[PDB]
């Protein structure tokens, strides 16, 4: 179990790497965009000719490398907490035995340990771990709301953006209050840096509720 | 915690929450404090219980230095 | 003038010349795979007739051919289905026990111990429990032999045959003209009439002499072998007359107009058979006779060569009011020469029935021991409302294709579509407060609950015990609907559906049909529904809108259909063709679709199915959904995370497979987000990369390997969310179903 | 357990960010006149083969390791 | 034959329409009628008005739906919320008028429907909000304690 | 000899029910565009802000408020219907400048006597490095 989860390690390690350096080299240029230098290091893209240039500044890479840190990260933590997490009841066959195939790592790890953590507050009371089960279902929806920004892209809501300044500057009463700023849609880097510090921030604030609430309960 | 190291969860800060409702308020409470509080996952207090701290005096005067350090910044 | 059939000889001819020459069809796919764009360009527009040529006729031959083939493909599927229910299945044994007997007609072959999936279903057979209700479609039907069965499916290969070779004699042979495929009038008679109305007619008879005896016999009991072939009822009126005595006078009572004597087999009871659990077949078969009466008389409305009838055009025409300007003109001329405007329609409707059905189904179980078969009736609930919504979403985007391609302002002055589109920005305004508004009183209450109990204040959230949110219109609908038998409906024995109230209707011990309280929980998953469901119709009609012109870009419609974007300018223009408000609804459909199939799936395992000791009901949850659905907490806890400890524990039996799949599922959906937010541009780099290295080693293809486009990244990204989240809800709830069903 | 997961998620982020940084010196940065022959121009010179590499080994553990957990399942 | 959809002013090129909705007469009338839409009437009066409703229909939702609801001295605490609405509005109403009406600038005239030039409303200027302000809070503050005072009287309740 | 035509604001707009796509409050404080052109029959056309109008025949005004979507206008009008039109910028003050034919010569053809402005003489790769216009407001094709 240890081998093939280190070995799922050095896949996400070398994956990371991989695009960070791959970014790190091409920054100044590639085929697809020989001058890329003079665009700078963060640039919303090139265009949709010569094929199509979206995602394709360094800052981009990074962008995507992050996802792949993240999910390093996450597997490395959760080998440190299920191993530690049979060692300490002492039942080190749990792991050593469930770890070799994925379902134990669904069934075994996250069923298993999330009994007490969902059950903070139900129907009939809350204790002391409501707070990590809030927490938990929080960090779920931030990771979904970094979902949109990470799916849907700048065009669709600068139409409904447009939409609803006409339907404010042609309604009553409320037309005697105006807008000192344009409103406008994000920018496309800016929407893909709203998505991943939503994505970010629901991952650690998900992993963070799911860890303290599951070693807690039991120790 | 000095004296029972092993038997008795740390705790992190207090906690003034309006909104917190009366079972809410008696499941905070836990390592006998006054009112409801969070237990410290941290570990500063093995941290400082190993470098030699021992009570609320030291931790308060070192607290202090810190901030004229702060300030001296 | 005058309708006829007006066909030419020999328009194509066969052979396999173009087999041999990929892309001839497309003018654009004719200097030869350059790149590796090119593959994909030839499977991305193989359907798109349009494109291929600008001829309506050759565009109206080509769709007559594809349906055609298309009917020939559902014929194989059919006759595969026949054949392995007559030799792969357990329906023999089936029919003497039909409450304890689990329906298997699949067997594997034993490999690499796959042999574990033939699981002991029953009756000394081991093979995959399906989910389909063949076995009661069957059982309705009479069927009772294999041997049946595998005639029906010789019937249906000679049925597929004689498609396909209708499509190429059609298509090379005789084709018909555009003036024959215009013909509205006479298509509207034919498919009301001697299409819908014939086939009701002709499946009453068939439920009359055969259906009706087979099935009687069944009921009060008598073995499947003993009971006399389709044959003998249906031209034996003695034996006949012996089940149902009405049939001792004939056909003398229906051509006297004295239809009563008929009331034995054309009853109009209501409710469900208490032995089997499904409706009267013989109520069935009333209903088949006047829907087959009201159709027949239907298609006798519209004009063709005789004076009697009435115009399409003159009936559209006349509807004009102040409000609307000119009023339907230029409607028939949209609908009688573009393929896109009646697909929309059609696929809207058509997606919308799928869902009625679905409702009608588990409602009113149709079929005998169907109800108590829980896990065939959330199978087919499911398969009905996933069908339904790619449907509807589909119409949204042959709606806008319509609009960008086939959409003619000189036709279209002042009626009802260039009103419609002379105010979109008041529509889709009022339609994004709309949204925001039952987004914020639906989701936020939930949220508020969920505050609300984690606060320790359990008596300041929106439950039937604090702040009540009762759904009186509905409780009001259904107290009505029960309490319609002798009053509002006198000549009902009983209400359409238990669900309205009354009684507990269980067959073989298990709750088959039962009243269906209505509380503050359905109250927030109602308009939590409703929410889901005025989102996606934004997106859509948003997109099918503005997929001509917008603000932003004036001259969307001269870019297409099918465009990534407009540049990086005026802030972005990501994602603003129609295509991509295509590709964004079938994103929140899947979420609609997904809570409205958790929502019945915990409803009925909390309110409905269970088991009956003569004490009361016990269900499957104990009735949870009542006093935790009002929470996220608990629709994580009590439905997600409860029931899916029969997925996760399949390992090393039958339904090992789910559990196989519910992995691999999480997977694919998981593998579509690196297609979501990703780009073009890093992925060509790479491939620059790559290239150098296959180059430095001679390997280098000449068909140029390119990243997938803008748009095919998007597509790709969408197939593989909704396959990996659909394929994980029905890896989940077949495997709970069938281990507590 | 927390203070490990914390320190490895600090040590990922800090980690993107110092190749992020990296790019950020060879887009605003580098002089290739002032580092003419030296070992950034010559990392430079074969980045292909280094990106190339990369890609072989992120497939092959993939491959393998997917393959692997796929069949003991 | 009639047409009630027509274009806003007979102009079919500026992003309005006129429909029953908007150019209703009763509809015109009213509409016209409130104290937003009056450019002859002083600013302050106005927003003395304007507080004085939004005030009073303010102390309802929490009187019916607080935290305290289900307490005899839950019409004392609602009066006071609302209060803390109306000085948060009051402060909103303030920034508003701060960062709109910082500068000036030769904009463009104002007529009505028949083309009768009007000048503009003084509510828009830097002075015309601050009484407007001034009397939304005096209102506000009105509207809060007379919603406490008619929980106590009104005989039905 | 060409002199930038004046915008006669008698020409007629074409027949139109309206629509909530049209100017908004932006044309009554910063600008909009006009849009005239010569029709030598009554056709319908359709309008860049959604529906659908019926030019005149003879001398079409139409106000719009970007330029773009007046160019789209002219596009469709010279690709449908060969029609050439003119394109003016009109303020709130009341200042109207030409736009689109600046030279009475459409951009697609050379009139010699045009100013080539931003017209670099090298090459893309050709330009300076980031690097040695470190501190300065100013990207490398600026230089
Ligand atoms: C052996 C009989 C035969 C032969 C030799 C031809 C030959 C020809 N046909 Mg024709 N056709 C036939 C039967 C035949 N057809 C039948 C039975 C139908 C009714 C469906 C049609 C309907 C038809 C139409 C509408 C058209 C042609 C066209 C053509 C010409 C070029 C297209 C082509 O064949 O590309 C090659 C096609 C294939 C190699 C196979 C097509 C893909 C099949 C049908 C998919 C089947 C689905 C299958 C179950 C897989 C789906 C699920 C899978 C993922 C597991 C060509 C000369 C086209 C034409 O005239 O060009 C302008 C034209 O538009 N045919
Ligand atoms: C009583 C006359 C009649 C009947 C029964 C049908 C039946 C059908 N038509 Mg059709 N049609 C008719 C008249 C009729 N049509 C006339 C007069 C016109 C000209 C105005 C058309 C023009 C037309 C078009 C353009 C299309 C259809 C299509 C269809 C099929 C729709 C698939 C479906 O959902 O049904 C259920 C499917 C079945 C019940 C399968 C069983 C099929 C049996 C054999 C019924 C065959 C009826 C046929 C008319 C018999 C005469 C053919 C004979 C010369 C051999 C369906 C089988 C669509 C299609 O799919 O193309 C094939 C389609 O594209 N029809
Ligand atoms: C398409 C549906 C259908 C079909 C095929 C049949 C067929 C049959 N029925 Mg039946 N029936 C039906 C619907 C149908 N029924 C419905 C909806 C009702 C409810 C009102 C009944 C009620 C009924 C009764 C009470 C009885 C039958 C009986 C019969 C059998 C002899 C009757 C007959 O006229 O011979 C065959 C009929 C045809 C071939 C129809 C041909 C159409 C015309 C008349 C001929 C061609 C047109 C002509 C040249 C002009 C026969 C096999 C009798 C029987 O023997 O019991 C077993 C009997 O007593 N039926
Ligand atoms: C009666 C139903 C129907 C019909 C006849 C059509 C017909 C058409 N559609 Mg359409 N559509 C439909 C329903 C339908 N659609 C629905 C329900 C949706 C919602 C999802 C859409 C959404 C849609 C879009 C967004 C587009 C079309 C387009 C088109 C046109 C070109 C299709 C083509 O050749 O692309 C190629 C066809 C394929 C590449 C087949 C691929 C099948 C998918 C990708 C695989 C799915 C997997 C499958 C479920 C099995 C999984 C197992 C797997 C692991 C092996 C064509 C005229 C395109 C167009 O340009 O219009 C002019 C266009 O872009 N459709
Ligand atoms: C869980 C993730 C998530 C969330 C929360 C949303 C939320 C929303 N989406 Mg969205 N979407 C998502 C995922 C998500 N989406 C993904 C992954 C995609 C990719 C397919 C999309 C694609 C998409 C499209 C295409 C559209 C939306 C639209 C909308 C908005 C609909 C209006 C509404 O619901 O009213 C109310 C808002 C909510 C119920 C969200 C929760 C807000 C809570 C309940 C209020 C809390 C108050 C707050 C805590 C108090 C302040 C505290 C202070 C500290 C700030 C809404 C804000 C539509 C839109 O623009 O609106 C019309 C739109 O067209 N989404
Ligand atoms: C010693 C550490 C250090 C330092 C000094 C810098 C310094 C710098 N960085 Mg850098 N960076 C670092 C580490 C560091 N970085 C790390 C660890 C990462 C990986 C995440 C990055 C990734 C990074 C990128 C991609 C970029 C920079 C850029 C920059 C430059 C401009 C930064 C800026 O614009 O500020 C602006 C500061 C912000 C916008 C704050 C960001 C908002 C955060 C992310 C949201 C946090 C929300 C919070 C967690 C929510 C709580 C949850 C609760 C509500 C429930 C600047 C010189 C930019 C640059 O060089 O320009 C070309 C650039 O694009 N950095
Ligand atoms: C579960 C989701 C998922 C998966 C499986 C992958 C997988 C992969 N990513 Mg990715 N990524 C993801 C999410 C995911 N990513 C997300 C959310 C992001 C943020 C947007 C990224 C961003 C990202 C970047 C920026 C890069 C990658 C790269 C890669 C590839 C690395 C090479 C490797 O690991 O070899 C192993 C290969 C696999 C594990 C794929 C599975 C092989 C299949 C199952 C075998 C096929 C068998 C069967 C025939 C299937 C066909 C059936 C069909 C015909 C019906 C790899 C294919 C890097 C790359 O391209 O490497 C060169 C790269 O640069 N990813
Ligand atoms: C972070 C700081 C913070 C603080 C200190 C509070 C404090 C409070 N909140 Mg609040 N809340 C906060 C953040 C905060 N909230 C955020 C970020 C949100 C969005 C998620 C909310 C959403 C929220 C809601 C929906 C509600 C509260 C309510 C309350 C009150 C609790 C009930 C009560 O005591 O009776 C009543 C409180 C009083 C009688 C004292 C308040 C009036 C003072 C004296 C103003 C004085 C002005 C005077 C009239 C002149 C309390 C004063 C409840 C409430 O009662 O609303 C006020 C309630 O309904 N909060
Ligand atoms: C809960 C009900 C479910 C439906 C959702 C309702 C919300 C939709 C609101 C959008 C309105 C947009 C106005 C368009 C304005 C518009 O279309 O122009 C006015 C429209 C045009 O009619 P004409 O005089 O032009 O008629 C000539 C026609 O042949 C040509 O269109 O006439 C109408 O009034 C349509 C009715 C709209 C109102 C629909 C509500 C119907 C009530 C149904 C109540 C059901 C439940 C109670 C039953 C007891
Ligand atoms: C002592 C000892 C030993 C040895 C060891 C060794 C000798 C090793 C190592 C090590 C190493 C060796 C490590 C490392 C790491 C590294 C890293 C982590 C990296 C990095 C880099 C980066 C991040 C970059 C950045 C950049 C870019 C990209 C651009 C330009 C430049 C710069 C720099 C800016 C052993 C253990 C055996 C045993 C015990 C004892
Ligand atoms: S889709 Fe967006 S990111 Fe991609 S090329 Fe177009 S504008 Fe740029």
């Amino acid at each position: 179990g240890d081998f093939l989860v280190h070995h799922a390690i050095a896949l996400g390690l070398h994956t990371t790497t991989l695009i960070l350096v791959k970014g790190a080299l091409d920054a100044r240029g590639s085929k697809l965009m020989p001058d890329k230098k003079d665009f700078g290091y963060s640039f919303p893209c090139d265009g949709p000719g010569r094929g199509g240039t979206c995602d394709i500044s360094a800052w981009d890479a990074f962008y995507l490398a992050v996802f792949w840190m993240l999910n390093t990260i996450g597997w490395v933590t959760f080998y440190w907490h299920w191993k530690h997490l049979g060692i300490w009841q002492g039942n080190v066959n749990q792991f050593n035995e469930s770890s070799t195939y994925l379902m134990g790592w669904l069934r075994d790890y996250l069923w298993l340990n999330s009994s007490q953590l969902i059950n903070g507050y139900n129907p009939f009371g809350m204790n002391s771990l409501s707070v990590w089960a809030w927490m938990f279902l929080f960090g779920h929806l931030i990771y979904a709301t970094g979902f949109m920004f990470l799916i849907s892209w700048r065009g669709y809501w600068q139409e409904l953006i447009e939409t609803l300044a006409w339907a404010h500057e042609r309604t009553p009463l409320a037309n005697l209050v105006r807008w000192r700023d344009k409103p406008v849609a994000l920018s496309i880097v800016q929407a893909r840096l709203v998505g991943l510090t939503h994505f970010s921030v629901g991952y650690v604030l998900t992993y963070a509720a799911f860890l303290i609430a599951s070693t807690s309960g039991k120790f | 915690w000095v004296q029972d190291p092993l038997h008795i969860r740390p705790i992190a800060h207090a906690i003034w929450d309006p909104h917190f409702g009366q079972p809410a308020v008696e499941a905070f409470t836990r390592g006998g404090a006054s009112g409801p509080v969070n237990i410290s996952t941290s570990g500063v207090y093995q941290w400082w219980y190993t470098i030699g701290l021992r009570t609320n005096q030291e931790l308060y005067t070192g607290s202090i230095f810190l901030l004229v350090l702060a300030a001296l910044f | 003038k005058k309708v006829k059939i007006v066909v030419d000889r020999n328009p194509v001819a066969t052979n396999f010349e173009k087999w041999a020459k990929p892309g001839h069809f497309s003018r654009t796919l004719s200097k030869g795979p350059t790149t590796t764009t090119w593959i994909w360009n030839l499977h991305a527009d193989a359907h798109d007739f349009d494109t291929q040529t600008s001829d309506l006729e050759e565009i109206s031959r080509k769709v007559f051919s594809a349906h055609f083939g298309q009917l020939g493909i559902i014929f194989i599927w059919l006759s595969g289905m026949y054949f392995h229910g007559a030799r792969f299945s357990n329906y023999e044994a089936w029919l003497t026990d039909p409450t304890h007997i689990k329906p298997s007609a699949q067997v594997v072959w034993p490999i690499v111990g796959q042999e574990i999936l033939n699981a002991d279903v029953g009756g000394g057979f081991q093979g995959l429990q399906i989910t389909s209700g063949f076995f009661q479609l069957w059982r309705a039907a009479g069927i009772t032999s294999e041997l049946q069965l595998y005639t029906t499916a010789i019937g249906a290969l000679v049925m597929a045959a004689a498609m396909f070779f209708a499509g190429w004699f059609h298509y090379h042979k005789a084709a018909p003209k555009l003036e024959w495929f215009q013909n509205v009038e006479s298509m509207l008679n034919h498919h009301l009439g001697g299409l819908l109305g014939l086939g009701s007619l002709a499946w009453a008879g068939h439920q009359i002499h055969v259906s009706l005896p087979i099935n009687k016999l069944l009921d009060a009991g008598v073995d499947p072998k003993e009971i006399p072939l389709p044959h003998e009822f249906t031209l034996n009126p003695e034996l006949m007359a012996q089940l149902y005595p009405s049939f001792s006078k004939g056909l003398a009572p229906f051509f006297t107009l004295d239809w009563a004597q008929y009331s034995d087999f054309l009853t109009f009871q209501g409710g469900l058979n208490p032995v089997t659990g499904g409706l009267w077949l013989t109520d069935t078969v009333h209903h088949h006779l006047a829907i087959a009466v009201l159709f027949l008389i239907a298609g006798h409305q519209y004009r063709t060569n005789w004076g009697i009838g009435s115009s399409l055009k003159e009936i559209l025409e006349a509807h004009k009011g102040p409000f609307t300007g000119e009023g339907h003109k230029g409607l028939y001329e949209i609908l009688t020469t573009s393929w896109h405007a009646q697909l929309a329609i059609n696929l809207a409707l058509f997606g919308s029935l799928s869902i009625i059905v679905a409702h009608h189904m588990y409602a009113m179980p149709p079929y005998p021991y169907l109800a108590t078969d829980y896990g065939t009736q959330l199978s087919l609930f499911t398969h009905h409302m996933w069908i339904g919504g790619f449907c509807i979403v589909g119409a949204g985007a042959h709606a806008a294709i319509f609009m960008v391609r086939d959409y003619d302002p000189t036709n279209n002055y002042n009626n009802l579509l260039d009103r419609v589109l002379r105010h979109r920005d008041a529509i889709i305004s009022h339609l994004n407060w709309v949204c925001i508004f039952l987004g914020f009183h639906s989701f936020g209450l939930y949220i508020h609950n969920d505050t609300m109990s984690a606060l320790g204040r359990p008596q300041d959230m929106f439950s039937d015990t604090a702040i009540q949110l009762q759904p009186v219109f509905a409780q009001w609908v259904q107290n009505t609907h029960f309490l319609a038998p002798g009053f509002t409906a006198p000549n009902a024995l009983a209400s359409t559906s238990p669900s309205w109230g009354g009684d507990v209707v269980a067959v073989g011990g298990k709750v088959a049909m039962m009243p269906i309280s209505l509380g503050t929980a359905d109250f927030l998953v109602h308009h939590i529904h409703a929410f889901t469901i005025h989102v996606t119709v934004l997106i859509l009609l948003k997109g099918v809108l503005y997929a001509r012109s917008s603000r932003l870009i004036p001259d969307k419609a001269n870019l297409g259909f099918r465009f990534p974007c407009d540049g990086p300018g005026r802030g972005g223009t990501c994602q603003v063709s129609a295509w991509d408000h295509v590709f964004l609804g079938l994103f929140w459909m899947y979420n609609s679709i997904s809570i409205v199939i958790f929502h019945f799936s915990w409803k009925m395992q909390s309110d409905v199915w269970g088991t009956v000791s003569a004490n009361g009901v016990s269900h499957i949850t104990g009735g949870n959904f009542a006093q935790s659905a009002n929470t996220i907490n608990g629709w994580l806890r009590d439905f997600l995370w409860a029931q899916s400890s029969q997925v996760i524990q399949s390992y090393g039996s039958a339904l090992s497979a789910y559990g196989l799949i519910f992995l691999g599922a999480h997977f694919v959906w998981a593998f579509s987000l690196m297609f979501l937010f990703s780009g073009r541009g890093y992925w060509q780099e790479l491939i620059e990369s790559i290239v150098w290295a296959h180059n430095k080693l001679k390997v280098a293809p000449a068909i140029q390997p390119r990243a997938l486009s803008i748009t095919q990244g998007r597509a790709v990204g969408v197939a593989h969310y909704l396959l990996g989240g659909i394929a994980t809800t029905w890896s989940f709830f077949l495997a709970r179903i069938l281990a507590v069903g | 357990a927390a203070l490990y997961t914390h320190h490895q998620y600090i040590a990922g982020f800090i980690m993107c960010g110092a190749f992020a940084h990296g790019a950020i010196f060879f887009v605003r940065d580098y002089d290739p006149a002032q580092n003419r022959g030296n070992v950034l121009a010559r990392i430079l010179d074969h980045k292909e083969a280094l990106i190339s590499h990369l890609s072989w080994a992120s497939l092959f553990l993939g491959f393998h390791t997917l393959g692997l957990y796929v069949h003991n399942d | 034959k009639v047409q009630v959809v027509q274009p806003v002013n007979g102009d079919p090129f500026i992003g309005m329409l006129e429909t029953p909705v908007t150019s209703s007469p009763a509809i015109a009338w009213y509409l016209s009628n409130l104290p937003a839409y009056r450019t002859g009437v002083s600013p302050l009066l106005r927003g003395v008005e304007i507080g004085l409703a939004h005030g009073y229909l303010l102390v309802g939702p929490f009187i019916k739906l607080g935290p305290l609801r289900d307490v005899e001295n839950v019409a004392e605490i609602v009066g006071c919320i609302n209060g803390a609405a109306t000085v948060l509005i009051l402060t909103l109403c303030l920034a508003y008028g701060a960062v709109t009406f910082q500068g000036e600038g030769p904009q463009v005239g104002v007529k009505t429907l028949s083309g009768r030039s009007i000048p503009r409303d003084p509510l828009q200027s830097a002075d015309g909000w601050n009484k407007f302000t001034a009397g939304f809070a005096v209102g506000g503050l009105s509207g809060a304690a007379w919603g406490y005072l008619c929980t106590q009287i009104l005989p039905y309740y | 000899a060409f002199t930038p035509p004046t915008l006669q604001s008698d020409t007629p707009s074409p027949i139109f029910g309206g629509s909530t796509g049209g100017l908004l409050s932006q044309a009554q404080v910063e600008e909009f565009h006009v849009i005239t052109w010569e029709s030598k029959k009554e056709q319908i056309f359709e309008m860049p802000t959604g529906g659908a109008a019926i030019m005149r025949q003879g001398p079409n005004l139409l106000k719009l408020a970007r330029k773009e979507q007046c160019l789209a206008l002219l596009t469709q009008l010279r690709t449908k219907f060969k029609i050439d039109g003119y394109i003016y910028r009109v303020f709130p003050n009341g200042e109207v400048q030409y736009l689109h034919p600046k030279d009475g010569v459409y951009p697609e053809k050379v009139n010699a006597g045009r100013s080539g402005d931003n017209t670099n003489m090298r090459r893309i790769g050709q330009n300076k490095e980031p690097v040695q216009i470190k501190f300065s407001g100013k990207i490398p094709a600026e230089f």
